[PDB]
């Protein structure tokens, strides 16, 4: 009957699912398992290219603390 | 023209802030709160001098107030804060409003061990007055001298003499 239609909608949502899934944990992967920095704005990108300056390993994702202070 | 006057390197050495900016907004109110004279002074300076090299010393002092900003976080308060801006750093817009919680632990444990007053909303964005010892630019601008004006017009307008003196008209 009507969930004869269920298999097709199924495949159809497992293939809609996976565009979003796949940027997620690409951006997850691509960024230090975190989210990828939105830098919309020019004061967003002069930190975020600080960040890379300040990482020492041109990675602005490789964070740095308090323990890069005496 | 002239030549260019460029400071030395050895003028432009300073121990730098070598934090993250995740690091630097989690801590941002408490560092407006509690570096803001040299900060404020620097940015006056700033302002004013309208000239980076007449205005290192001051930034000097910025990067040195802001380094023992830190290390009284790192003496006292270390694992709120680290908590704090780790969470803050997960995000990509680096949201304050999802990391309220540890918000409060880092607020709590400053309040505590340091007394510091996390800055309302309102405050930080307030325009406030700095007593400086350093003088006045009186040419900012380096502007040279302006021309003197066109002689302005003087004297009672007395009527045309025989007319409009046009070819033979008498009028
Ligand atoms: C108590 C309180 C009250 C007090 C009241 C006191 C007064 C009482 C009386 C009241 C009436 C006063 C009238 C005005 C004052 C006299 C003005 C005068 O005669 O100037 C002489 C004027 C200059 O001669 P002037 O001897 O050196 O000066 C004598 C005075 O000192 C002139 O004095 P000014 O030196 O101070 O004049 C200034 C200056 C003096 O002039 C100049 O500095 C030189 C430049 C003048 C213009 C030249 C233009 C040339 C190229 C175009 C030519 C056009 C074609 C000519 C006409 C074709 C036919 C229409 O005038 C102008 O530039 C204005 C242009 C001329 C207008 C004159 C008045 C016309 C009013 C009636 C118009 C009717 C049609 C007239 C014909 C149309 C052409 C004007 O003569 C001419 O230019 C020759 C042409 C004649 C002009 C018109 C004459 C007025 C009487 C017309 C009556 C007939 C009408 C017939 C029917 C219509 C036509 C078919």
């Amino acid at each position: 009957m009507w969930f004869e239609v269920l298999p097709g909608i199924a495949v159809m949502g497992v293939c809609l699912f996976i565009p979003g899934m796949a940027t997620a944990r690409i951006h997850r992967f691509s960024n230090g398992g975190r989210e990828k920095r939105v830098a919309h704005y020019s004061y967003q990108w002069y930190l975020m290219e600080r960040d890379r300056r300040v990482s020492g390993v041109n990675r602005y994702y490789v964070s740095k603390g308090l323990e890069n202070i005496d | 023209p002239g030549i260019v006057e460029l400071p030395s390197l050895e003028d432009l050495k300073v121990q730098e802030v070598k934090v993250s900016s995740s690091v630097l907004k989690a801590a941002a109110h408490h560092y407006g709160a509690q570096c803001d004279k040299p900060n404020k002074e620097f940015m006056l300076c700033r302002w004013e001098e309208k000239d980076p090299r007449r205005c290192l010393e001051e930034g000097k002092l910025v990067n040195q107030c802001a380094l023992e900003f830190f290390r009284q976080i790192k003496r006292h308060c270390a694992e709120p804060f680290t908590e704090y801006w780790t969470c803050i750093d997960y995000s990509g817009l680096q949201l304050f409003r999802r990391c309220r919680k540890e918000q409060a632990q880092f607020d709590k444990c400053v309040l505590d061990k340091l007394g510091w007053v996390r800055p309302d909303l309102g405050e930080l964005s307030k325009v406030t007055k700095v007593k400086t010892d350093r003088p006045l630019p009186e040419n900012p601008y380096h502007s040279r001298a302006r021309p003197e004006p066109n002689p302005e017009v003087e004297g009672d307008l007395k009527p045309a003499r025989h007319g409009s003196r046009l070819f033979f008209w008498t009028m």
